[PDB]
């Protein structure tokens, strides 16, 4: 009800500051709570690498789905390729492309 | 190092000194400190009113 | 350059014969003595 | 699973709300919720276990009635609508304080709890890698730095506590930056009815040995000493009565790790003595590693922006030391009112709340009261210790502390009476008290005039059009000064 | 040869109760797997999670658990408590007083040794068809 | 990942205030080391820089960190 009641120059200040502090409080918990063991995560630089998104940026950087998935799967091939990643296939990463 | 003095040399001593210290102008705070930060002069004019 | 840097350090490891090795210094003298000297040389070179 | 649709490419969003989708459906996947409401309401809004219990709805209020400029004080602009709610609600959108972190703040801490609370606020974290600033700047994203003003988790960080028959402390290793809790416990042995001891640790085997009088013996000097044998303390003279001493000694673990006893001896001017002494045993504790007291502190903190510089004189100066409930939050609530809805220092709102100014120093800064009193050290210290009765009338007299007094309160000295007068309207007398309450007192009617456009001889004129009249700021509560 | 080892394993082959059945392992896992393979040499990393559980053998002995447990505090000795590793022909042993950094409170309850990293020597693991 | 976390360096605030004399404390053929190192910047510099550099990527800055409107 008190939201309804903004101007959209407003709305948006809103919604970068929940969006920030939501952002945090869901990270967190995702590292204690639900975050596999395998994947040695302990903070929100980690859970970057991993979940291949950035849950610090500032609420003033858009981006689209599509640009996410792009991305998203660019850093994990550029980690396979310098082997930050331990065990990637050798048959896949030969391939030409 | 911001004073006003007469000179101490021994042709000077009639000669009036004024002085200012850089560090005291605060020129550096003027801009960011990401547009770098090596800041020197390149001239210095002097008006007198 | 990453790769000469190798010579001297490989933070992951080195292979040798074929063995998974369990050292990331490739230079003896620097894979030997992890310790600082509470001595330093009183030099004035520092690669002394 | 995601469609190569072209609403996914010209439509922007922003980041973090897409690492919010995907951590939101992670997390309701996990614990099987229903949906995304779930996961905030129930998880996300009641898990003390982690950094914090975030409150999604509490901050989509907080935020927006903040971005409404009054800061509530159009709902207290309109007393029918703001009369309905406690003023709680009002102070608790404020301050950032969910209901969770209020209830978590609210309950009090019980020694016998110390375990099971610990259960409930942390997750299965042994205390052994908890009490690391490794771990700790982690589970609170704290900077380091921090971590140090969050020192002295103890009744005091000068005279600390005592019950059942020991002291409870961290201690801190200067270098390594870790702190481990200690326990001291201290049995009587010989006549401590004549004199008493008392011994806190202040970093690893270094300790403050305090002591005190009952009983004055006209003793030649005093000899405080390790198991009766290492001299610890040595005081020369007769020493009194209802008097704390100290001095800083050393033990190591050598003479604290087992059972030990300092020995209280007066020595008279012949060859014999009056004696008091108590054992004392030094150990490290796991048992007391729980710090549920930090917890607090750190999120309160945060909560409240008060950085523990001034948070603890906050919370200290108006209840029992060692613990947060509900009252010291009222005045933790109050404090941040006040410093919020006028251009006025943290202390100032503190001192509003019915606080006095006080006498201790800390932190490298001066007392509150040097900072009003002795700031102007003119030419001697003003001490509000019940001696200075310094005439305040206005036709009346007295030494550079008079002066200190009119300085204090930037008012003359018919006006400095008239404050007299606005504390205590039956102080009508020739003189200062001179205490704190008073001088505190004095402080408040003139910060009503800093806060309010007002003079001192307006403070009256408007309390009688007000019906206010005569109140004395010597009996007020601090619900009524609020009022 | 690209090696194909799961990154955690949370299953059982075996299992049993201690000698009074008072006790038994807990149904623990091996929540972590890494490895490094080579031409001739092999290391796995096994990162275990040994959890004991005061649960008696089903019958009167659970019943005798549920009150030891109960009306009481744990014992268990932390330099006995390990995990034995074979890897084809070759043997390794690790005891929770060595590879673990925390050891847990006592307890019947349960208790959880988490282990660091046990180094396996994989070169003694013997391929038929290609599964070893 | 390489740096890992940056160290926490106390500092000391204990000085004796020791004697010429008694300061020329010497080697041959509380601290036993009288006087005490600082930091390394130069070292320090490094969480300094990448902490900068990974702010202005988080908060679409550049280089230098001025605005940018890539799109």
């Amino acid at each position: 009800v008190l939201t309804a009641g903004l101007n959209s120059q407003q709305a948006n200040t809103l919604h970068a500051f929940l969006d920030e502090s939501r952002s945090a409080a869901l990270s967190t918990y995702y590292i204690r709570q639900v975050a596999k063991a395998a994947a040695a995560i302990k903070s929100r630089d980690d859970l970057y690498q991993y979940l291949l998104i950035d849950n610090q940026v500032s609420a003033a950087i858009k981006t689209t789905r599509i640009a996410e998935a792009i991305a998203s799967i660019q850093l994990y091939v550029n980690r396979a390729l310098e082997n930050v990643e331990e065990n990637a296939n050798s048959g896949v990463i030969s391939r030409q492309f | 190092n911001n004073n006003l003095a007469f000179g101490a040399g021994t042709d000077t001593k009639t000669s009036l000194q004024a002085s200012v210290s850089f560090a005291d102008l605060k020129i550096r705070e003027d801009y960011p400190a990401s547009l770098g930060k090596i800041r020197r002069i390149k001239q210095i004019s002097v008006t007198l009113p | 350059a990453n790769r000469w840097l190798k010579y001297v350090w490989s933070p992951s490891g080195y292979i040798v014969h074929g063995q998974i090795q369990n050292y990331q210094w490739n230079v003896r003298p620097l894979l030997e003595d992890t310790s600082w000297n509470s001595d330093p040389l009183d030099s004035v070179d520092p690669d002394a | 699973s995601m469609a190569l649709s072209q609403q996914n490419m010209d439509i922007e969003l922003s980041t973090l709300s897409l690492s919010n989708e995907l951590l939101l459906e992670s997390i309701k996947t996990e614990s099987k919720l229903e949906n995304y409401t779930k996961v905030m309401e129930m998880l996300s809004t009641f898990r003390p276990s982690g950094a914090t219990p975030y409150h999604d709805a509490y901050e989509n209020v907080r935020e927006v009635i903040q971005l409404q400029d009054p800061g509530l004080e159009q709902l207290n602009a309109s007393p029918a609508i703001a009369g309905l709610m406690h003023q709680a609600s009002l102070l608790g959108i404020n301050a950032s304080i969910s209901p969770e972190l209020f209830n978590i703040l609210t309950e009090e801490i019980t020694e016998g709890n110390a375990e099971e609370l610990y259960k409930k606020n942390f997750g299965n974290i042994e205390p052994a890698s908890l009490a690391m600033p490794e771990y700790l700047k982690r589970y609170y994203n704290l900077s380091d730095e921090e971590l140090s003003q969050f020192i002295g988790k103890a009744s005091n960080f000068g005279q600390q506590e005592y019950s059942n028959n020991q002291l409870i402390t961290p201690v801190v290793n200067s270098s390594d930056g870790t702190v481990k809790v200690y326990r001291i416990t201290r049995e009587y042995t010989t006549n401590a009815y004549q004199m008493d001891v008392e011994l806190f640790p202040f970093g690893g085997e270094n300790y403050r040995l305090d002591y005190k009088f009952k009983n004055f013996y006209n003793a030649s000097y005093l000899s405080i000493k390790l198991n009766d044998k290492r001299e610890l303390v040595r005081t020369e003279g007769a020493p009194q009565v209802n008097i704390e001493y100290s001095a800083n000694i050393t033990l190591n673990t050598a003479d604290i790790s087992q059972p030990f006893e300092i020995g209280l001896t007066r020595v008279l001017p012949s060859g014999s003595w009056a004696y008091a002494a108590a054992k004392f045993t030094v150990e490290e504790y796991n048992q007391y590693s729980f710090l549920l007291k930090l917890n607090k502190a750190i999120r309160l903190s945060r909560a409240t922006e008060l950085s523990p510089t001034i948070l603890e004189g906050i919370v200290r100066s108006v209840n029992l030391q060692l613990d947060i409930n509900t009252d010291v939050l009222g005045k933790v609530f109050l404090t941040k009112y006040y410093m919020q809805r006028y251009a006025i220092h943290a202390e100032t709102a503190l001192i509003l709340c019915n606080a006095p100014i006080s006498q201790r120093s800390y932190d490298n800064q001066p007392s509150q009261f040097d900072r009003l009193f002795n700031t102007p050290l003119l030419n001697g210290q003003y001490f509000s210790t019940g001696d200075e009765e310094i005439d305040l009338n206005s036709g009346s007299t007295g030494d550079w502390r008079k002066t200190i007094l009119k300085r204090a309160f930037n008012i003359d000295d018919v006006s400095l009476f008239r404050l007299l007068k606005i504390t205590d309207h039956d102080n009508k007398d020739g003189k200062i008290k001179n205490n704190l309450k008073n001088l505190s007192n004095l402080y408040i009617g003139k910060l009503l005039a800093d806060i309010h456009q007002l003079t001192i001889d307006e403070l009256d004129l408007l309390l009688i059009a007000v019906g206010e009249g005569k109140t004395n700021l010597s009996a007020i509560s601090d619900k009524q000064l609020a009022t | 040869e690209d090696y194909e080892i799961p990154s955690s394993v949370s299953s059982r082959k075996d299992y049993g109760w201690g000698d009074y059945y008072l006790s038994m392992v807990y149904n623990g896992d091996i929540p972590t797997i890494n490895y490094k393979a080579a031409s001739s040499d092999l290391k796995i990393y096994i990162s275990p999670k040994l959890r004991i559980i005061h649960n008696g053998y089903e019958g009167q002995k659970r019943n005798q658990c549920n009150l030891m447990n109960k009306y009481g505090k744990l014992a268990i000795s932390p330099a006995k408590v390990q995990i034995i590793v074979k890897a084809g022909g070759k043997e390794q042993t690790f005891t929770a007083d060595k590879d673990v950094s925390i050891q847990p409170s006592p307890s019947f309850d349960e208790m959880n040794y988490q282990f660091n990293a046990l180094e396996i020597d994989g070169s003694g693991l013997n391929f038929i068809n290609n599964s070893a | 990942h390489l740096l890992g976390d940056k160290p926490y360096l106390p500092l000391s605030t204990t000085w004796s205030d020791p004697r010429l004399d008694r300061a020329a404390d010497i080697t041959t053929q509380t601290l036993t080391d009288l006087f005490l190192p600082q930091i390394n910047e130069v070292m320090m510099n490094y969480w300094q820089t990448l902490a900068q550099r990974v702010y202005n990527l988080r908060h679409n800055l550049s280089i230098d960190g001025q605005p940018l409107y890539l799109p």
